[PDB]
């Protein structure tokens, strides 16, 4: 049995906006799992959630 | 200051003491209500507002 592309009509899309205070990030992203985005971004930046 | 004032005609010193009672309190109980929101994330960090 073959696979399948998702073919969501909206392709992978995100806007990542630093606030410029206390290393705050706001992450606007087409995702199903905000908490996971929070974690991986925070982890990458070595920041608390 | 009285010594200075008897000795000086075109310059004077003065001294005063004043007491304070500043009562604190609004009109009603509803005016003094307040609220907050606290999240604990899984890395243990806290966001409050």
């Amino acid at each position: 049995m073959g696979g399948q592309e998702h073919f969501y009509m909206e392709t992978q899309s995100m806007l990542v906006v630093p606030k410029g205070e206390d290393q705050e990030m706001d992450v606007y992203v087409s995702t199903q799992f905000p908490k996971y985005i929070q974690d991986i971004v925070a982890s990458t930046l070595k920041l608390p959630a | 200051v009285e010594k200075f004032n008897a000795e000086n005609y075109w310059k004077k010193k003065g001294l005063a003491m004043v007491p304070l009672k500043f009562p604190v309190g609004l009109g009603s109980r509803a005016a003094g209500q307040a609220a907050a929101l606290v999240h604990i994330y899984l890395d243990g960090s806290v966001l409050v507002t």
